[PDB]
């Protein structure tokens, strides 16, 4: 019992986190293409995560 | 001031000319042009805007959120049913809040005019009533996809009153650089193919229009640009299994 | 670029062509015009 | 407790309802039992709200329905019964084989001679509106589908070795054939037009 | 929505609005059947009602 | 992973052809489970498989394969050597494990399921005879050669009841068609345009 | 004057008979309708060689094939019966389904019509016995090929939505305990035949 | 910033900064105009914003 519902809830917590190492990918790409364009005439924007 | 389009032409394709037939409040053909540095539609509020926006959506995404500009936050007023009528509704002017213009055996299409560097590719559709009877299968449907110069609405109207759906089926067959499908899932697919994206982008694009609605960036990352990947009904379905374990035990 | 009729002054700013559409009952019409048809146009409306 | 229904009556009624039409020249013996018990026939079908009608000069008998007389379902609904409508070509054979049927019943009597026609008669006057499909193969193949089609509504028989198929008696009975002369008058005066 | 109309005293009711004739008092429309484009013309009984 | 997949569907398959055999206690039954859990401690697959379930729990690789990954593919000459979705699907190795080895712990579900469905609902009442004599009927017809669709189709003795009787073929429910009418809704391409002499100040 | 039956009782008879089995929980007007005067449905059935079934701890009423003087030989070839035979595979689900039934009846009683399983829950259950096609897709066609005709013998409902059916009470009496050794005994013979 | 200051006056708690939010939420508090805040400040130390 402990080994099989064990395995499942970790299982689960890894998938759920794992992915915010996704999103976390893809601002990347955004902060990216954001540094081709002069938002001010010599300023940038940039994403940040807490 | 050209410099700021200097991309377009050789880069990307383009939106250019919407031919309407018996969509929305039109009546037979009627035509606009969209110069190549793009263009401001103008009108009283209450003449088309809304609706020529609402016309070109159908051919890019799967759900049309009809009139979401002054409406984001409630569901659409209106629906594919409405417009293909030609429902006033509360539009009438007076006439009973419904008016219909269209209520019989009646036929309507669209038909939008992509391209680039003088390569067209029309993406068209055409609707169509037998009887009074507006069931969601009345309206019986075919979708077009081509690239040759030779077919337009204007065309296929001609050919769908010379035949049945089974003569603009001959006429895929027997011609080149045409395609047709009853459904607008292989449609979308023969869409997201050749313009090498998922099935996400044409979504988003559709709720471009919602601006006015913003509360903070806090939103944009939580409702429009980022996909779904919860897991509500994964989190639920593994307490089951550790219950009949436990029922086991007992 | 949708808009009303306000603020015709900034998309004259960055277009070259525009589409009206008209209202009348229930029948609805709609045109393309470069801006100077639309200013001929307006100069005419001065004259009528 | 009591009598059960007879044996014949119950075997005949459920064979009439198995078939809707049936004959004397076919089935006599069962024919001469149900107009001998019509009485019961009819109390066995009347709960089904049905009953049979008869043409004892064609020797032919068939099921009626006996709901309550003209409800507001003057074109009529039955549990019991599920209603057809025929096609441009099916009802086109059926007043073709009317007209026939009309004049054979007078140059050869109201079924005292069965009405008979052939195919290679009946082919011609389908050609008269639908013209020729192709082929002799294909007139054949047309008419004899249409024809298995009608036998399976009870209209016709088989075409015999001489390819001549036998009308049942029950085209004379027919409700409302009106719109069959109709149509027949569209027919001829299209054929007329478009010729 | 069915446990508002069941508690809240707002939800227990609806609201509508005629069309009077100054002269006769008699009702013309009860409907806004003038309304539509942007949405743009709802505005005019709902800010002369607040 | 799929290999274990496999094990376990064959698993769920046998106990549950055994358990339509009558002859087990509820001891063999909630015994074979366990019996099967260290059946799959023993093959080089559910070597692999026990052994990556614990290195969840102590996350001590899980980081360095990713991150060396991560540094080889920053090589540039990897460019060559693998075609760019290769390259994208090896930089996240670990998540999609991570989500391929859920198929399998639902695959190990289903007979972790199944005895639950034996404990409970012990034979009793005229429940036991029914489903006692339908065992023997499961049992008795595995014996055959179920392929052959005619032997499938061969009739059987059960009773014909709930008999549906409808579709009197009577004269009445014959009708013809009732329209003849033709028009068309003729085309009207008339070119419209606005006509700016319309709309006000 | 005229024998006619009353017209409620005609109205459920002929529904009874139209789908061949009749719920209290569904249609309760006509359950009680047939249940005022099961006589009256008996001596309607008797003329056509049929019999009612009744079980009002599912509140459910059924037309069975009667016993003539001749017990209906193979009473399948009774005229009036529209559907074939019921065959090896049919009989095999319907065993399973019963299997179910019983659970979910010891589960909760035997009145009730709650009972379901889902399409994959279906699926294991056959394909132990008849082997794997090579794609779910095909064994899915397979199981619903099956429950399209137990559909239309009024054992199970339509697939829904979530890819499950729901047991229809009357099975209760196709799968009856005597039947099934009756066709264990059968089956016994099939053993034979493959002897 | 003038008819939040006004607003203070007339009502018991009113809510500043209204009009940016459609009717949904306030952002601002009182005491960031006593203090002068110019908007939220960089986060290194700051002290630039008030
Ligand atoms: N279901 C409907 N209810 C109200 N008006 C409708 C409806 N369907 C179409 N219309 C009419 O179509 C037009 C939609 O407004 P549009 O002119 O497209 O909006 P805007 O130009 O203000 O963005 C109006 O003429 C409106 O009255």
């Amino acid at each position: 019992l402990n080994r099989s519902s064990d395995d499942g809830v970790t299982q689960l917590l890894s998938h759920i986190e794992h992915e915010v190492l996704v999103i976390e990918e893809r601002l990347n790409e955004l902060n990216e293409t954001m540094f081709r364009v002069d938002f001010q005439p010599d300023r940038y924007l940039r994403l940040d995560t807490k | 001031m050209n410099q700021v389009s200097g991309l377009a032409g050789k880069e990307s394709f383009i939106l250019t000319r919407i031919e309407l037939f018996n969509w929305g409040g039109f009546h037979g053909l009627h035509q606009a042009a969209i110069h190549q540095d793009g263009t401001a539609v103008i009108g009283p509020t209450g003449s088309g805007k809304t609706t020529l926006v609402d016309a070109l959506m159908t051919l890019l995404c799967a759900n049309p959120r009809y009139n979401l500009a002054s409406t984001g936050g409630h569901e659409s007023d209106r629906d594919l049913i409405s417009y293909v009528r030609g429902v006033s509704g509360p539009g009438d002017g007076g006439e009973g809040q419904s008016h219909i213009a269209r209520p019989g055996k009646t036929v309507t299409g669209i038909a939008a005019t992509l391209e680039r560097e003088g390569k067209q590719v029309r993406l068209g559709a055409l609707l169509w009533f037998d009887s009074t009877s507006s069931s969601v299968t009345d309206m019986k449907r075919l979708w077009l996809f081509s690239d040759n110069p030779g077919q337009t609405l204007e065309h296929w109207l001609n050919v769908y009153h010379e035949g049945g759906t089974r003569l603009l089926r001959q006429m895929e067959k027997e011609a080149i650089g045409l395609w047709t499908y009853p459904n607008k899932k292989q449609y979308l697919a023969r869409l997201r193919d050749f313009f090498e994206v998922g099935e996400n982008a044409f979504t988003l694009l559709n709720r471009a229009a919602g601006l006015k609605q913003l509360n903070s960036i806090d939103e944009i990352f939580r409702e429009l640009v980022l996909d779904d990947h919860s897991a509500f009904d994964r989190a639920a379905e593994v307490a089951n299994s550790f219950d009949g374990l436990t029922e086991i035990h007992q | 670029f949708i808009t009303p009729n306000k603020e015709m002054r900034l998309l004259r700013d960055h277009t070259r062509s525009a589409i009206v559409v008209h209202r009348r009952g229930q029948n609805s019409n709609m045109a393309s015009l470069s801006w100077e048809e639309l200013e001929r146009h307006y100069q005419r409306r001065g004259n009528a | 407790s009591e009598t059960r229904t007879l044996q014949k009556i119950r075997e005949a009624t459920q064979e009439l309802l198995k078939y809707g039409l049936l004959e004397e020249a076919s089935k006599p013996n069962l024919y001469r039992i149900v107009l001998s018990h019509p009485e019961e026939v009819t109390r066995i079908l009347e709960p089904l709200d049905l009953d049979i009608g008869i043409d004892e000069i064609r020797g032919l008998l068939y099921v009626k329905v006996r709901l309550d007389e003209t409800p507001a379902q003057d074109e009529w609904a039955h549990p019991l019964v599920r209603r057809q409508r025929l096609n441009l070509e099916q009802s086109l054979l059926v007043a073709i084989l009317r007209q026939h049927f009309v004049a054979w019943e007078q140059e050869s009597g109201t079924g005292a001679s069965q009405a008979q026609i052939a195919i290679d008669d009946l082919l011609p006057q389908l050609q008269i509106y639908l013209g020729d499909p192709g082929s002799e193969s294909k007139e054949r193949t047309r008419l004899l589908t249409l024809l298995d089609q009608l036998k399976g509504h009870g209209l016709v028989t088989s075409p015999d070795a001489h390819e001549r198929i036998v009308i049942r008696p029950i085209i004379a009975h027919l409700a409302d054939p009106i719109n069959l002369q109709a149509l027949l008058a569209w027919l001829r005066e299209q054929i007329a037009q478009q010729t | 929505l069915g446990a508002k109309a069941l508690l809240d005293p707002r939800f227990r009711l609806e609201f509508a609005v005629s069309v009077m004739d100054r002269q006769s008092g008699n009702v013309i429309e009860s409907r806004t059947g003038s309304q539509g484009g942007s949405g743009g013309e709802k505005e005019i009984i709902a800010s002369y009602v607040l | 992973f799929r290999r274990v997949e496999d094990s376990w569907r064959e698993a769920d398959r046998a106990l549950r052809q055994s358990i339509i055999g009558e002859q087990y206690h509820r001891g063999d039954i909630v015994e074979r489970l366990l019996n099967d859990q260290d059946a799959l401690l023993n093959t080089p697959e559910g070597r692999v498989f026990d052994s990556f379930q614990q290195q969840l729990r102590q996350s001590s690789e899980l980081k360095a394969m990713s991150e060396r990954l991560r540094v080889i593919l920053s090589h540039p000459s990897a460019s060559d050597a693998l075609n760019r979705l290769q390259r994208h699907d090896l930089r996240w190795l670990v998540k999609r494990l991570v989500d391929e080895s859920q198929t399998v712990l639902q695959a190990r579900a289903r007979s972790e399921r199944d005895v639950r469905g034996f404990m409970k609902t012990g034979l009793a009442a005229e429940h036991h005879r029914v489903g006692h004599l339908l065992n023997e009927f499961l049992n008795l017809a595995l014996k055959l050669d179920w392929q052959r669709q005619m032997i499938r189709k061969q009739e059987v003795p059960l009773p014909a009841v709930g008999v549906a009787v409808t579709g009197i073929p009577a004269i009445e429910r014959l009708r013809f068609k009732e329209v003849d009418d033709e028009a068309e809704q003729t085309l009207d391409l008339s070119n419209h345009a606005a006509d700016l002499t319309q709309i006000g100040d």
